């Protein structure tokens, strides 16, 4: 595993993914033309991981922008950086999913599916090495949840020996776009649990709650929620972009993070939490940002870390800080909190220290955790699903698109199976 | 007492005489064979060679069979290695093939689960597509 | 005459290999290409038609950048191209990947280059394999390389240099899995095995060399000193500088019991201690002090089956003989009933050579200990517990099974360790 | 019975044979070119026994130098006496025995055995009337103990009507730290008892015990101890080597020394004992000369002469004094201690007086005794063997070479049989 | 005519041969080539050649060459006829079975077809004079074989031997008593008479008479030669007593088994201790009965006598000899057996005592030799038998003999002969039927 092809899906996915490319570029030092402008030599550290070596001094990003609506396909190019992406990979859709999973995964998706699954074998075949493919998609709408999972299933069928990484920005009723969201999510979670090697669970409720309460924005905008969302993506992809030698590969991450196939949903945690395009900051030192892994107020997935047990943890430290103290204080959050870390997986918490920090943040901490507490997120979605499904409400939007009632029953069943699996290893003890 | 002289013989280069001091105290009766024979001496020598040339030849018996035993133990040193190296390749080639038909079987089992989805995405438009 | 092939496999194998060749060339005075104008060193380094010193070693890693770092770095072109073998994708810290998956593609190629250096030997003794325990290649590939060499070379010698996994230094959660899996498949193969615990060495370059955060450069600089001490006897000829194969006999009484315990003294940093000199007696008792040893365990609570003492430079027999008498009297070192014997002594003419741009200080006299002790089982016991902890719930097992591995292969590997622990437990007993 | 063929085996055997040759050539008067330089004409008519009549005014020694290692084959010729030996009599292999008997007697020995069997063929065919064969070999190593006994067995098979004389410099734990020595010795003693007509038992514990006390030196090497063995060898080498008629034949010695076939191991005794550096000068008297060679302190085999009974004794005097007081002391030392001479063998102690004498110091005496006390030496080796063997330690080094467990049991059994045989005649009385 | 063949076997036989023949050259005047300066009886030991030289009628045999090569390189090389000296390659290594059964077997036929040719030059040969050691391999092995073959090849021809009894004081092997007993047992019936010479007895009359502390075989044999060249008195030169070798069995040997006389010689003179008065009879006649001047370690003060032969060399008149006998007969510890009388067959030879010019023994005007068959000779056999029984009890060195093809029973049979012979010498001392 050596080079990653990025895919953007739907309104959310295309916006979060663009804002990711917007923040990832200024870290490495790439201008909106494609060319490099960075200070040192340690930024273009085998850039062939996210950026494709273009016809000259240029470095075009290896991203495939996909959406069933032209609305998001005439927005980011007029905005910041957007001009950078290759023209051909902009796979447009004139029709639309209309926040319906069945339309996105079956009807409208089928026409554009084979079209997008020809623009990547003209990107991955041009890759002298290949890690896999990472997808930025929402689980609430129609294009991200529907079509996104369809590409996931199609490329897994075509490329079985690669890692399927995902940025699953799942729905919340606190920031909902549609009533049908629990149907869309459950149907895609069922697809995710079976077809992805690893997934970053980006809970909209968590983003909203850190915006509304911690950041204290009376009316949180998508941009505000996406700002923290991108800041989390930079922090996570850090290893996959710099010479850290600590699960810096897509496979090495999975083998260090997933102990059981179905339990591959990661609860991301970022610190410090910053207000979009502002913050002068007071700056948090090594001890001040270590313990913020147990504080749920720093979780990007609305699940209390102390409610469950950490199966595997990947801690990333961005910025200049003595690594000697960084591990020392990272050690104290174990010997004083041993209850929340599974005894049966020795040295399960792994630390990484880099030189490249995020946007305005001089020093940051990013906790990729595989906590059994994520069951709370799926419980919420299942509870939201069983509410409408007990009423067998809005089902005619899906059944009319060709779908079956049983197709929902398995998607639901397989999800409550996953919750019980997460509870299974939470209640599990190393005997003695 | 008397010293009786008999006077033995007389010659040009020396003479001799017998002297009897006291008379002899006594006068009385005591006062398969075929010895030696060549055929018996050459028989005892032939038989001596018969056992001498046997002992040394019988010494070679304990030395020659022990020498061809060192030959079988050094032969064993290689044939035990050859029957180990055969077993080493026998296990490896079987185990390498075992892992081949193990992973190539799950790959087909994988592309059955995510192949039956295409059958479901064929039954959907069959359940859909209505102008009525 | 009496040639020795050094095979370096994986990130540890390659990096500890390049760190010692740096010292091996300094032990003679060889330049970075082969320049040494006006022996006994020709056993470890061959000679070409041009009049230069060509290496009789081979570096292999399924990942390129590690081997690329030496083919571009300081000690460049002392080697030809053929022997620095590389693949594209690593074994992603998975045994089955390095043994069955990626390793299979490179096995015949290494076992094609393997004789086109063995054929250049008038009469080789055997091999020196350098590998990690927790690494994908260091475990997987080494095992396959060792297995295949036993068919390709037969009864020929194999002396491995295993790198025991430490939690503090950068690792993977699956390291005990790779550790147990590799040893089990390398017991019938490998005539001798020198283990080096990263924790035990990390401790001394922090407690004796005062470096709070030591990098692999500092770590390997110490490993090189012990490997250079273990070797030397075949690379030089003193008054009575005993051959390693001659005392391999003294160390390995039973085929499975081939794990000696490495110890080194004195361990002093370049800064301060210009005075005191260091007495002949002090270093000899330091060998029995559990602080200065390469493997973490208590020889005080264990039986001694062998004791090989190797000395360097400024050492006289009368002072050495008296120093041995002081350990026999003043100390209660439980020697086993079946061998007395006692200690196998060996004095080397060469002074203790150090890296000029390194951290260790130049001393007049140096001592190395080999000793086969029951106490080594305590290191296996740590590994087996960690394995049984993860295996109980089958954590990360799916990663191995996925590469074609059988679930029974794990239980069989643990059964070998369960038998080997009993084997080390049995050899202490003492007859009636 | 007028010609002899000398054979050197292994490091020890060659580093003793060459030292015996450099002392005996100097004893007669032959310079390192081959030519004669001696004073008188009396010591001349006896060189034909050990030296060949060469193509001119020169004499080449009848010696066959054999070793599986080239180390001893590139040492003595560069030193003093070495080029004197015939070039084609230097039959040496490249891959050594490695202090292993099974390797020397079976594996590596077999390839060079028939090769040396052709050199001995040529030298004995060029002999008018061959006496026998004398071998200088150690019983500790692999070449001497292993290959040496293999030649002994092979020669005995080819030349059954010649005497097999041996200088068996057997091992001690006081001088050598090699562990396998009791195995090597026992295995070769079993070969010696069956295949040699007569053997001089050179116990290295005895010449080690000849260190400092009243022996002059605290720090030995080998040569200093080899000084004594060459003096003991040259001490014996004055019977069938000089015009004196005593035991002036190899067979006449055996018929006067061995009363029972298996009891053919002689305890050599030499006096006055001189250090290699220091000199006694104008000292030592005839009654003091007689007194020395009958006590433990002068024995070359570590066995108390008063701990057993002398079966047969051969006393040799190198001193131009009156043979009256030389024998007057002989028939007075035995009347005082008649207990240590078997009554059943009348006049068992025989004296010899030669008219040279040595050059270093006018007084010299050598004793050849067949004491039942030699059982103590074999007991020691058997005790050393049964220590390692009772649990089957280091046996894989032998079993792996093709050898069997029973092969050891017979070698051991046959040796304890010999000790009981020596005790049998020790407890034997001329009563009934 | 008469004649005498001298067979020398072994190292002792040969070295004692080149001692007799030297004192057989200076008596006559026969210079090292064979030429004579010139009675009529010297031809019994020397044969006239076509060229003119006098070749001695003898044969030297040894399984080892250097000992006979010593004579072949010596001044008397041209004396003995070039092919006369027979040699083998390897010796009998002080083993009877080696010299008798193995290495001797290869040379046996060659020696008796050689004696054959020198015996054909005799016009009525008397018999043989065999010279051998008791302790060597050859001499006590080959001699025995040679003797049993001379009895088949020559029949009823009288052959006398000169045995060299083993002494611990000179050279010697541990197995000497084994070789001693084995040879006598097999050579007893094939020998008409046997003159034993104990090396100890002659070694204990050189320091105490010739004044020589550590003597060599040259000094030892120089004395032996004088007694052998006193035993051959009338054989070498036309006398009256012992004129033929059959005239040794008649006067001495009373029974076939009892054939061991005791040799004695006087005067024992040196050339160092100034110049003393020429002491004749009644001074040297009593010296014959003094056990000091004897060749065998024996004490005839207890042993019952059989016969005597007082042999003289020099100018001695019968009148003073019978006056010397009268002085010695008066009160002495000597007694004869009942049946055999006190009859000394005294003989005188006019010839002067001849000595080696380059030797150590001095020239005397008169010399005396005494042949006496005494019971006391058994305590020289008793010495040997004890040493044999001591070694044979535990079978020491027996494997060396058995190895050369010998039977273990051959030892017990040899001891049984000595056990019978000891009884034979013992049973003689009884009165009388
Ligand atoms: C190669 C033969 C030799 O003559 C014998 C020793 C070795 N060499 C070189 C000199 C030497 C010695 N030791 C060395 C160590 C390293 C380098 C060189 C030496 C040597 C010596 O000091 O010369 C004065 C010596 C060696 C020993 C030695 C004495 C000695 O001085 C002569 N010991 C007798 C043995 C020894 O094994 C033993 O059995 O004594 C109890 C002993 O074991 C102990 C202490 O228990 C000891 C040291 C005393 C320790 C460990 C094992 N070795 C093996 C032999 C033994 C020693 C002498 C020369
Ligand atoms: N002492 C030392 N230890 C090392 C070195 N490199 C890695 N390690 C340790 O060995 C283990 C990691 O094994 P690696 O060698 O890095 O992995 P690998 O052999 O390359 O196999 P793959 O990367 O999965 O293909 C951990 O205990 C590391 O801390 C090194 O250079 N020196
Ligand atoms: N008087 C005398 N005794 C001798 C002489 N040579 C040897 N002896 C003695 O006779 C015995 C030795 O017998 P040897 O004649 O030397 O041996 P050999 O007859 O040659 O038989 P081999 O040498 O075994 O073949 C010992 O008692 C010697 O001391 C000699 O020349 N004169
Ligand atoms: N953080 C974030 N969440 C979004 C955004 N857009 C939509 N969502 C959430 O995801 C769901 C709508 O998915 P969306 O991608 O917009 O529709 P699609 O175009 O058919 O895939 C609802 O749950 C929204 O709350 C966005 O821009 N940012
Ligand atoms: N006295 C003496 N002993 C030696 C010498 N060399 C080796 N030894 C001893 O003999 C044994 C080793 O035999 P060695 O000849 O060296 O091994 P080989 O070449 O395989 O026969 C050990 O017990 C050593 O102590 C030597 O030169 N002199
Ligand atoms: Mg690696
Ligand atoms: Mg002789």
């Amino acid at each position: 595993m050596r080079e990653i092809v990025h895919i953007q899906a739907g309104q959310c996915g295309n916006q979060i993914g663009a804002k990711f490319w917007e923040v990832i570029s200024d870290e490495h030092g790439i201008d909106p033309t494609g060319s490099y402008h960075g200070d040192s030599d340690l930024q273009l550290e085998r850039i062939n991981v996210y950026y494709n070596e273009a016809t000259g001094n240029k470095y075009v990003p290896r991203a495939i922008l996909v959406d069933l609506e032209p609305g998001t396909m005439d927005s980011v190019r007029s905005g910041p950086f957007g001009q950078i992406f290759r023209p051909d990979n902009f796979v447009f859709g004139q029709s639309g999913a209309g926040n319906n999973w069945a339309k996105g995964h079956y009807t409208e998706g089928a026409e554009l599916v084979d079209s997008v699954l020809d623009v990547v074998r003209k990107e991955s075949e041009s890759c002298d090495c290949l890690q896999g493919f990472q997808l930025t998609h929402s689980l609430g709408g129609g294009t991200g949840s529907g079509m996104g999972t369809l590409l996931i299933s199609k490329i897994r069928e075509e490329y079985p020996d690669r890692i399927m990484n995902t940025f699953s920005v799942m729905p919340s009723p606190k920031v909902s776009d549609t009533v049908v969201e629990p149907y869309n999510a459950t149907l895609s979670v069922h697809q995710l649990v079976e077809n992805t090697d690893e997934t970053y669970s980006i809970d909209n409720e968590a983003l909203y709650d850190i915006c509304f309460r911690t950041l204290k924005l009376t009316t949180p905008t998508y941009g505000d929620l996406n700002h923290l969302v991108s800041a989390t993506m930079s922090g996570v992809t850090t290893c996959l972009r710099f010479p850290g030698q600590l699960n810096a590969d897509l496979r090495k991450l999975a083998v260090n993070m997933v102990p059981f196939p179905r339990l591959h949903f990661f609860m991301p945690g970022f610190a410090p939490l910053t207000s979009r395009g502002s913050q002068q900051y007071r700056a948090l030192t090594v001890p001040e940002l270590t313990q913020q892994m147990f504080d749920s107020k720093n979780m990007m997935a609305a699940c209390d870390p102390r409610h469950g047990r950490y199966l595997t943890v990947a801690t990333i430290f961005r910025g200049r800080m003595s690594m000697k103290e960084v591990d020392e204080q990272m050690l104290n959050i174990q010997n004083k909190n041993s209850s929340y870390f599974v005894e049966w997986i020795p040295n399960n918490v792994k630390t990484a220290v880099c030189d490249i920090p995020p946007r305005g943040l001089k020093m940051s901490s990013t906790f990729i955790g595989n906590s059994t507490a994520i069951q709370e997120l799926f419980k919420r979605i299942s509870e939201q699903f069983t509410a409408m499904f007990r009423r067998k409400a809005f089902l005619h939007w899906y059944t009319g698109e060709g779908m079956d009632e049983m197709e929902f029953t398995e998607a639901e069943s397989n999800m409550n199976d996953l919750v019980s699996e997460y509870q299974q290893y939470q209640d599990a003890t190393a005997d003695e | 007492a008397d010293m009786e002289v008999i006077e033995l013989n007389k010659a040009t280069s020396g003479q001799s005489w017998e002297v009897i001091l006291k008379p002899p105290s006594f006068d009385g009766v005591p006062e398969r064979r075929r010895d030696p024979s060549l055929e018996e001496i050459q028989k005892k020598l032939e038989a001596a060679e018969e056992r001498r040339k046997y002992q040394e030849a019988e010494l070679l018996k304990h030395l020659a069979e022990k020498r061809e035993h060192e030959r079988e133990v050094i032969q064993k040193a290689i044939e035990e290695n050859n029957n180990f190296i055969k077993m080493a390749k026998e296990k490896l080639a079987q185990k390498m093939e075992s892992n081949k038909e193990n992973r190539e079987a799950h790959l087909a089992a994988m592309l059955e689960r995510l192949q039956e989805k295409d059958k479901h995405a064929e039954e959907v438009r069959k359940n859909k597509e209505l102008k009525e | 005459m009496r040639e020795c092939i050094s095979i370096h496999v994986g990130q540890a194998g390659v990096q500890i290999g390049n760190a010692c060749w740096e010292l091996y060339c300094l032990e003679h005075g060889i330049q970075p290409d082969g320049q040494m104008p006006s022996d006994s060193f020709n056993t470890f380094f061959s000679e070409t038609g041009a009049g230069k010193h060509v290496p009789r070693a081979v570096f292999v890693d399924l990942e390129p950048t590690v081997i690329d770092e030496v083919r571009t770095g300081t000690y460049r072109q002392l080697f030809h191209p053929e022997q620095l073998i590389t693949g594209k994708e690593d074994a992603a810290n998975n045994y089955a990947r390095g043994h069955y998956t990626i390793g299979k593609e490179i096995i015949d190629l290494v076992l094609d280059r393997i004789r086109k250096l063995a054929d250049q030997c008038t009469g080789l003794q055997g091999f020196l394999v350098f590998h990690s325990f927790g690494g994908g290649t260091g475990s997987g590939f080494t095992s396959l390389l060792m297995e295949r060499l036993s068919v390709d070379y037969g009864k020929k010698s194999k002396l491995e240099f295993s790198i025991y996994p430490a939690p503090q230094v950068s690792t993977a959660v699956v390291e005990p899995y790779n550790s147990i899996l590799t040893t089990h498949t390398t017991l019938e193969h490998s005539d001798c095995a020198f283990m080096v615990d990263n924790e035990a060495i990390y401790d001394i370059c922090r407690r004796n060399l005062d470096i709070e955060r030591p990098t692999y450069t500092n770590l390997n600089r110490l490993i090189s000193q012990i490997v250079s001490s273990i070797t030397a006897s075949l690379r030089f000829d003193g008054a009575l500088n005993v051959d390693l194969t001659e005392f391999q006999t003294n160390l390995v009484p039973y085929p499975r019991i081939h794990f000696p315990l490495a110890t080194y003294a004195p361990v002093i940093s370049a800064e301060k201690a210009y005075h005191e000199q260091l007495s002949v007696a002090e270093i000899t008792n330091a060998c029995f002090e559990p602080a200065n040893q390469m493997v973490k365990c208590d020889p005080r609570h264990g039986k001694y089956m062998a004791c090989c003492l190797l000395y360097r430079g400024d050492v006289v027999p009368k002072d050495v003989n008296a120093a041995i008498a002081t350990i026999k009297t003043k100390r209660s070192i439980q020697f086993v009933d079946w061998c007395p014997t006692g200690f196998k002594v060996g004095i080397n003419y060469q002074p203790p050579t150090v890296v000029p741009g390194g951290d260790l200080a130049k001393v007049q006299r140096a001592v190395c200990m080999l000793s086969n002790t029951t106490a080594i089982a305590e290191a296996w016991a740590r590994l087996d517990h960690k394995f049984d902890l993860m295996y109980a719930k089958r954590a990360f097992v799916h990663w191995y099974v996925g590469e074609g591995m059988e679930e029974g292969e794990f239980s069989e590997a643990r059964e070998d360790m369960a038998a080997l622990e009993k084997d080390y437990e049995e050899v202490g007993v003492d007859s009636v």
